[PDB]
RNA sequence: AGAACCUUACCUGGUCUUGACAUCCACGGAAGUUUUCAGAGAUGAGAAUGUGCCUUCGGGAACCGUGAGACAGGUGCUGCAUGGCUGUCGUCAGCUCGUGUUGUGAAAUGUUGGGUUAAGUCCCGCAACGAGCGCAACCCUUAUCCUUUGUUGCCAGCGGUCCGGCCGGGAACUCAAAGGAGACUGCCAGUGAUAAACUGGAGGAAGGUGGGGAUGACGUCAAGUCAUCAUGGCCCUUACGACCAGGGCUACACACGUGCUACAAUGGCGCAUACAAAGAGAAGCGACCUCGCGAGAGCAAGCGGACCUCAUAAAGUGCGUCGUAGUCCGGAUUGGAGUCUGCAACUCGACUCCAUGAAGUCGGAAUCGCUAGUAAUCGUGGAUCAGAAUGCCACGGUGAAUACGU
């Protein structure tokens, strides 16, 4: 299969999906530094395997750090082998 | 460059570039900008001709960037080349604004220099 | 302990200290760190750091684990 | 006199867009006549979920949407100052049709 | 009657006035000599306007927010040709057949998502 | 191999899809994972089922999976107990009562999967293949489907060299979208290497 | 398609060796979480808060810590085994067949000729007739108008103008789309075997595919790809397996390929000035407000985006300037002050101000790209972004000649 082995980035930017959309407006004081939270803001050091800063273009097919788009998560270089699938809005090969 | 200035920054707003005159610095910038009477509130559409109308007044009435620096640092020792330590202190690189001579604060040496 | 939790060291000393700890010794390192800390495994040895003036010794002992190099290496000398 | 070609996108958005699209268009003075019972209707893009050999199934996306019947005649200045300044109802399209 | 009209080129949004008299011309708070006389835009921004009624003869209180210099020229042309319909209600055919309301090809072609110029090799000819 | 998969090109045509829908922008990962899990885990144990086609669709938070079987004898099994077990397994994996449907199919002549499987089995049987190729072509032509193409890989006997043959006969307009062409390649691990068989069928027009 | 550790497949050093990856087995029990000691982490010694549910109460569904085995796996070797994909001739006009005909026969014709010519597209003539693949159109955008239609967008006309068209309101209509027509040798005349085709003209916004794309055949090179994946064969599983911690792909003694910067006055300075679109974004831009010459920070509405931000446009013109000054050009380059991204960034973050004013003043041998919006440019942003473009993608602003000729 190999899908699970190369799914390192799948579980890195998934938990926090809705952890700030409805919290930033209400907790803007905590979210925004009132300067310096040298201790509270450094708590991200403890998780060394999943964090917002660890985003690496999730690709379960090959696990490489390339090939992602937050808008739809569609191919940008694999299009060469999947140009007929119709998954190329906005970004397409530049020959025309 | 300016009317009598240098150091043009590329593709920047009015306050960002017009205030590149060498006179403004760390502590003396406030007086120069107060004399100019300009702020960032004016946008490209709201930019007004007062800046050019007051550029000549500010350069003339107030001390020019060049002669100001020359009198502050050079003119004190250019004519008085005696053993007075006041002139040598500025060029020696020792703290003049809180900059230790060697450890990470080699400021007054001029050009970038290890 | 500037981080207030989970102390970590800069890459300055770790350029070669992690190898010299069990590989013997290496040539002097052009290290500019001023916030690194010493470890008890390197008692009697100092990491050559070019803080800006010159090489500065750093004495360490077993009881010192989180002490910083800058604290034990007085380098700044005004006038 | 007012027909709407509603573009359905999803269920989460429509759940609030069924009413919140024009809920802010009437405070005290607007001429909106309020919600209509609006029995079940299927309005969406001219796209089918999966057209197959069976031409009678005509599978289509099922979304509960409500067409706008504002029909204002004399809104007050304050009543419609925020006619479109809505914080909710992701999907909004007031496509009036004479 | 007051001959008003917007017109555009490249998604412009102008406010074109045409009424008898009103010698003063306010083209988006500009000056007549700054956009129509004795300067870079003396005539290039009015080349099609030469064929149609002269600009100086008809007041233009235009707040044209859109288009390049030639884009502004085409927007003004479109606005005037679509605004003087009240002056000549039959122009809907005449100007239509005179090639004055048509969106002139003298513009950057409307494109899908494509190359730098969408018609030639961009400035990276190296392959 | 500059060719392209006809099924992928047929995404915008009434032919059945594999993965396409419109939904919220914050639920792509979980939905894709669920679709991959159900697709992968709904065919591995169907080796003896010989199911003609299983399609999973998720238009908008709804599953309408369709199953078409080829041979009733080989799929009924022990009074359909295996079918019920598979339905329960997929339902518990998805967590919802999937509306499973079974549609009977027959005439194992114009089905690309069945003919490809038969060709692979005959090749594995240690018998001649060109005769089987011609027989399949003529059988397909006899029952309609005016147009068909076949192709086989090499690796014959104890020879490392490989050759490719088509023996095409009829109309196979791959370039034109309006051709309702069907194709499903198969592979067989013979004594020496793996032999791949590709079949294209042009079963009339819309 | 974005390299501080991680990245990264390498080397070094510490560490684990049924694991750090996935299934099964034996032991009991949930775990997760908080604190420690040593450690650079790896882990080793741990301790607790613990202890959700099933439990015909095993002990499992799950995970916790250890152990033997079937093990897994390796960006380790073979594209000179392959599947698939790509570059190559090549958007080149091509490759074949059925029947018929000519020849004892191999074979030829079809597909050799004329024009369109981009052309096995098309037509004509023709022992050839037709057909199967390629091309064209059938696909998307754009050149005009129309059916349907106005929310935020335009504000024709009506009320003042909350002079920006803000509110209703008209959806005439700019803009927008659910569907179409309009270019199709359609026509006048001539050249041309009358034919085809061409030419001169007219019709219309659009004359001889109106302007661009998606569409790459038989093949093709042992082409490359086992390092994207899968994959036959070649090793071994206390391991040429791996976790962790530094570096390296950017290091130099030079050369090459690409682009950018310029070498300026067709430009530079500050002043006034109207100058875009496609896009992107509830883990986001960040409106506005205050400072920082600035970086960006303290405060902050807005939006689920025809509604809130990037976003003001630039080369340009009139205003004074130097009249070619190694220059206010150019910006590398060697420090400081500093802001932010990030636990942490000399090797390997970005950005701003002062200093830096070097080579280079249009570049030899020569060589390459260019067919109308062409070159030539000016920037704008988007994807890649923890972050780090002169790369790449996408948008506009303007805008010529050369194509006589084989």
């Amino acid at each position: 299969a190999k899908q699970s082995m190369k799914a390192r980035e799948v579980k890195r930017v998934a938990l926090a999906d809705k952890y700030f959309a409805k919290r930033a407006e209400l907790k803007a004081i905590i979210s925004d530094v009132n300067a310096r939270w040298n201790a509270v803001l450094k708590l991200q050091t403890l998780p060394r395997d999943s964090s917002p800063s660890r985003q690496r273009n999730r690709c379960r097919q090959t696990g490489r750090p390339h090939g992602f788009l937050r808008k739809f998560g569609l191919s940008r270089i694999k299009v060469r082998e999947a140009a007929m699938r119709g998954e190329i809005p906005g970004l397409k090969k530049a020959s025309w | 460059a300016r009317i009598a200035g240098i150091n043009i920054p590329d593709h920047k707003h009015a306050v960002i570039a017009l205030t590149s005159i060498y006179g403004v610095g760390k502590t003396r910038s406030k007086a120069i900008l107060a004399a100019a009477g300009i702020a960032e509130d004016v946008k490209i559409s709201e930019l007004s001709e007062g800046q050019i109308d007051t550029l000549r007044d500010e350069v003339a009435k107030f001390v020019v960037e060049g002669d100001l620096r020359r009198e502050i640092s050079m003119s004190i020792k250019r004519l008085m080349d005696l053993g007075c330590y006041r002139g040598l202190r500025h060029r020696r690189g020792l703290p003049v604004r809180g900059q230790r001579t060697k450890t990470n604060a080699r400021t007054r040496k001029g050009p970038r220099k290890p | 302990r500037s981080l207030k939790k989970g102390p970590f060291i800069d890459l300055h000393l770790l350029k070669k200290v992690e190898k010299a700890v069990e590989s013997g010794d290496k040539k002097p390192l052009r290290t500019w760190s001023r916030r690194s800390t010493i470890f008890p495994n390197m008692i009697g040895l100092t990491i050559a750091v070019h803080n800006g003036r010159q090489h500065v010794p750093v004495f360490v002992t077993d009881e010192m684990v989180g002490h910083k190099l800058g604290e034990f290496a007085p380098t700044r000398t005004y006038r | 006199r007012i027909r709407i070609r509603l573009k359905a996108f999803d269920h989460r958005l429509i759940d609030q867009a069924t009413a919140e699209i024009v809920e802010t268009a009437k405070r005290t003075g607007a001429q909106v006549r309020g919600p209509i019972p609006l029995p079940t209707r299927k309005e969406r893009f001219t796209v089918l979920i999966s057209p197959h050999v069976n031409k009678d199934a005509r599978d289509q996306y099922e979304i509960r949407t409500h067409l706008r019947l504002v029909d204002i005649v004399e809104p007050t200045e304050k009543t419609v100052d925020a006619l479109m300044r809505l914080d909710l109802a992701a999907g909004v399209d007031v496509q009036i049709s004479l | 009657n007051q001959y008003y009209g917007t017109g555009r080129r490249k998604s412009s949004a102008a406010r074109v006035f045409i009424k008898p008299g009103n010698g003063k011309i306010v083209i988006n708070q500009r000056s007549l000599e700054q956009y129509f006389g004795r300067e870079t835009a003396r005539m290039v921004v009015r080349q099609p306007l030469e064929l149609v009624d002269m600009v100086e003869k008809l007041d233009l209180y235009i707040t044209v927010k859109g288009g390049g210099i030639s884009g502004q020229a085409g927007a003004i042309r479109h606005g005037i040709t679509r605004a003087l319909m009240e002056y000549d209600e039959s122009l809907r055919s005449e100007l239509r057949k005179a090639g004055f309301v048509t969106r002139d090809a003298r513009q950057v072609e409307r494109k899908k998502v494509g190359l730098r110029k969408a018609r030639r090799r961009p400035q990276f000819s190296k392959r | 191999g500059q060719k392209v998969h006809p099924n992928g090109i047929r995404l915008g045509i009434v032919k059945p899809w594999n993965s396409t829908w419109f939904a919220n922008t914050k639920e792509f990962a979980d939905n894709l994972d669920s679709d991959f899990k159900v697709r992968q885990y709904l065919t591995k144990e169907l080796a003896k089922a010989s199911v003609s086609r299983i399609v999973i669709e998720r238009p908008a938070k709804s599953i309408r999976v369709t199953i078409h079987t080829a041979r009733p004898g080989i799929v009924i099994g022990k009074k359909g107990e295996d079918v019920e077990k598979l339905r329960k397994v997929v339902a518990d994996i998805a967590g919802v009562p999937a509306q499973i449907n079974i549609a009977e199919v027959r005439k194992p002549e114009l089905d690309a999967k069945l003919v490809a499987d038969s060709i692979t089995s005959q090749l594995e049987r240690r018998v001649m293949f060109r005769r089987a190729m011609k027989r399949a072509v003529q059988n397909a032509m006899r029952l309609g489907a005016k147009g068909i193409k076949v192709e086989v890989s090499g690796r014959l006997g104890g020879a490392e060299i490989a050759r490719t043959e088509w023996y095409r006969e009829g109309r196979v307009p791959l370039h034109t979208l309006r051709a309702d062409i069907d194709y499903n390649t198969s592979e067989a691990h013979t004594t020496y290497g793996v032999i791949g068989v590709k079949v294209w069928i042009f079963k009339g027009e819309i």
